[PDB]
């Protein structure tokens, strides 16, 4: 029954914070930062070094007050919190594309209304 | 896909840790306890950020073990099913694909693939190409996926892809 | 262990009377 | 606004005597100088003549309630 | 090779292999190899040769590590080397020692010198003693609860700059202050006879001594005769300053010219 599609999730996740790549990225090094300093201290796992691999591939901004323009022009709206992760991650080009990936927006908004976000979402990547 | 949630739990201290570094141990204690691990509830668990505060230890009769009911701030992946990101693949095999999202690794079978999309078992690096071979797509690549399903291996979560849908290839 | 925290006592101060004119000495400059 | 009596039940002395004697059994800190002595529970009864236990006692009141009262705080009976 | 599996292209000059000497011909102990080598460990590699066989370079019986300066497996030769050399004014010193012992170099360097020692309570401890005054001697047990970091063990070269050497310095003031005695270690029962020995003098003027106790180090005493009663004032010497009535002075000079307006008070 767990389908992220239709928009349903247990009851505590439905209380969770989203975040995004660029956020996890910087938690993750801001982590790292600190960890490496202080000497005499746990090493960190194999399992840090594959997120940070991982999550450095997908950056598409560096800049904190990058992320916190997204967001903010984000939760204006009247979308779940699910929908602040995917389409601010993936950043599809045209709407048609959102619409395909995302089937909760087919019906939810307009065309051009949607095409606007995306727009303003690709030219805030660096 | 990767959240910030407020989580609990305890651990027993033993009476050797008693002294002025008492909280310190009990951080580091707990730093190395619930990183990295994977529960059925809440999923997969990245590490902790930070702790809100640590409760009052009761000591138990007839032990000198103490538990400290802490509450730390931690984020946490649990990915769902219908979700769509964007993961690299590891390596190509005719029995199917093999990418790696995060602390997951998913697969994709020919079957998904559409027909459109053959093999290259002459060439030496597995690829997959088309008839006219305009796209190409291999190892290292960044290409997207959609979580048709879930999968806890005892604290070692595994999903499966899905390469059906259009839109789902090099950006 | 032998050998305590020496820097951690309190310093207690003894507490009397003594009405007493003033004929000291008198103070200095700090220079 | 702790109502409670100010001094020291012998229940709750025993069973502190009793806790931090175990304790010290199994290899934690004194808080207190040794002159000599080497059992545990002479090591408790030496802490409490000096109110140095790190035991604060959560007496619970019959609606539900409780209140935190410290070793060094209230007065001990023997 | 085919028999032995151990060639001497394997086993090569400097690295050291292990020969287990079992016995001896004549004069050296020729025993086995780890790789099934006959190692014979001639007198040279003992250094006796018309003498007792050589039994502390070349353990008899058991294993003894070696340098490997010969392959000689399929020659039933092992010149492992039986000896060790083979097979390879604010003085801060350091040492890498208990504390009856360590009191026994204290005595001879100067004001000042300090030196680093381990602790002999628990781990990951240390204890910083400097040198306050002839026999007196200040053991902070860093864990004199001076809270620190981490980060610090890594270099030491700060924590007795930054707590240490502004501190030997205000206590050193004290020691060339003009009325300053000793009265063997500062003795409570020595001290108080002086100062009912000395008003009788001159009743009139009255004079003021300073002196360090022995029992516990870091506790100047500052006595005065008001009245025909002694009295004592213990103070506490801090790192940034001194400790006296609760107030803390940036100078040493600060907490004299402070006190000479303060005990006329009837107290």
């Amino acid at each position: 029954e767990e389908d992220a599609s239709q928009l349903i999730f247990p009851k505590e996740f439905e209380t969770a914070e989203t975040l995004l790549n660029s956020e996890v990225h910087m938690l993750l090094e801001h982590r790292k930062q600190q960890n490496e300093s202080a000497e005499d201290e746990q090493e960190l796992s194999e399992v840090f070094m594959k997120t940070l691999n991982y999550t450095a591939r997908f950056s598409r901004f560096k800049n904190r007050e990058t992320i916190a323009s997204v967001r903010s022009l984000l939760l204006q709206k009247k979308l779940h919190k699910f929908e602040l992760a995917c389409l601010a991650n993936l950043c599809p080009e045209t709407a048609e594309e959102s619409k395909a990936l995302i089937p909760s927006l087919e019906g939810r908004f307009e065309d051009e209304e949607l095409q606007q976000i995306l727009d303003d979402i690709q030219t805030k990547r660096s | 896909m990767f959240y910030h949630i407020s989580l609990e739990h305890e651990i027993l201290l033993h009476p050797r840790y008693f002294g002025p570094n008492l909280l310190n141990t009990v951080k580091q204690k707990l730093f190395t306890e619930v990183e990295g691990t994977c529960t059925g509830k809440y999923g997969f668990v990245i590490a902790v950020t930070t702790i809100d505060n640590i409760g009052a230890g009761v000591i138990q009769p007839g032990r000198g073990f103490v538990l400290y009911p802490v509450k730390y701030k931690a984020i946490v992946f649990r990915p769902f099913k219908g979700e769509v990101v964007d993961a690299v693949v590891t390596q190509v095999n005719k029995v199917g694909l093999f990418t790696e999202i995060g602390p997951m690794s998913c697969f994709i079978s020919r079957h998904s693939i559409p027909s459109e999309m053959e093999f290259d078992p002459n060439s030496n690096p597995p690829c997959y190409k088309t008839m006219d071979e305009d796209i190409v797509i291999q190892q290292d690549d960044e290409i997207r996926l959609k979580i048709v399903g879930t999968r806890v291996d005892k604290n070692d979560i595994f999903a499966i892809g899905s390469l059906m849908d259009d839109y789902l290839g090099l950006v | 262990g032998a050998t305590p925290a020496y820097g951690a006592w309190s310093p207690s101060v003894g507490s009397g009377m003594t009405p007493g004119a003033a004929g000291f000495s008198p103070s200095a400059a700090s220079d | 606004k702790r109502i409670t009596t100010p001094y020291m039940t012998k229940y709750e002395r025993a069973r502190v005597l009793g806790t931090r004697a175990l304790q010290i059994a199994m290899c934690a800190p004194v808080m207190v100088e040794l002159e000599g002595e080497t059992d545990p529970l002479l090591i408790a009864m030496k802490e409490l003549k000096a109110r140095k236990i790190p035991i604060i006692i959560r007496r619970y009141l019959p609606d539900g309630s409780y209140e935190d009262w410290g070793v060094d705080e209230l007065i001990i009976s023997d | 090779n085919m028999l032995t599996k151990e060639t001497p292209e394997t086993f090569y000059i400097g690295k050291l292999i292990i020969c287990n000497v079992t016995g001896i011909a004549h004069i050296g102990v020729k025993t086995r190899l780890d790789n099934g080598v006959t190692g014979f460990i001639p007198t040279k590699f003992l250094s006796d040769k018309v003498v007792k066989r050589p039994e502390e370079r070349v353990k008899v019986g058991m294993t003894v590590h070696c340098r490997i300066m010969k392959i000689d497996i399929e020659k039933f030769s092992a010149d492992l080397t039986c000896r060790t050399s083979d097979l390879m004014i604010a003085h801060p010193s350091f040492h890498n020692i208990n504390f009856k012992q360590a009191e026994k170099m204290m005595e001879t360097m100067d004001q000042g010198d300090v030196i680093i020692r381990p602790s002999s309570k628990g781990e990951n401890h240390l204890t910083v003693t400097w040198k306050v005054s002839d026999g007196i001697y200040q053991h902070v047990d860093v864990r004199a609860t001076l809270w620190i970091n981490s980060e610090e063990f890594e270099d030491l070269d700060e924590i007795v700059a930054r707590y240490v050497q502004p501190m030997a310095s205000f206590a050193r003031d004290l020691l060339n202050h003009k009325y300053y005695q000793d009265c063997s270690g500062g003795d409570r029962k020595k001290l108080e006879e002086l100062l009912i020995k000395t008003k009788k003098e001159k009743p009139t003027f009255i004079p003021y001594f300073i002196c360090a106790c022995k029992e516990l180090p870091g506790k100047f005493l500052l006595g005065y005769q008001p009245r025909g009663k002694p009295r004592i004032e213990y103070v506490t010497v801090t790192p940034e300053g001194f400790r006296y009535r609760g107030q803390i002075f940036p100078t040493v000079n600060g907490l004299f010219r402070w006190f000479k307006d303060h005990y006329q008070d009837p107290v």
